[PDB]
């Protein structure tokens, strides 16, 4: 039972699902993450209402 | 009586306030003017309307 809970509940590669998930939303230190340039990230970073 | 005051604080994640940058613009975007009586001195009780 051991076995097999760990195997299936293994770390998961699943780090993101889209502009809404929570691990986004936290700007901390140990996540470093931004855009490489002004493109149109920034572009639609900047026009959001939150 | 168009013009009514309205006071609020800052002790809860539901109000918050930043100095304006100066990039001459006001706050960016999606912001309300507001005012605060920023203290001088430990004994005046002077404050700009900032």
């Amino acid at each position: 039972a051991n076995l097999a809970a760990f195997l299936v509940l293994d770390r998961p590669e699943e780090r993101i699902t889209g502009i809404n998930d929570p691990r986004l939303r936290n700007p901390s230190d140990k996540f470093i993450y931004a855009t490489v340039k002004q493109s149109s990230v920034d572009i639609y970073f900047r026009r959001q209402v939150c | 009586d168009n013009h009514l005051s309205i006071v609020t604080l800052e002790e809860a994640p539901f109000v918050i306030v930043e100095d304006i940058d100066p990039l001459t613009e006001t706050c960016v975007r999606n912001t309300v003017p507001c005012r605060k009586f920023v203290k001088i001195n430990n004994s005046t009780n002077e404050g700009m309307n900032v």
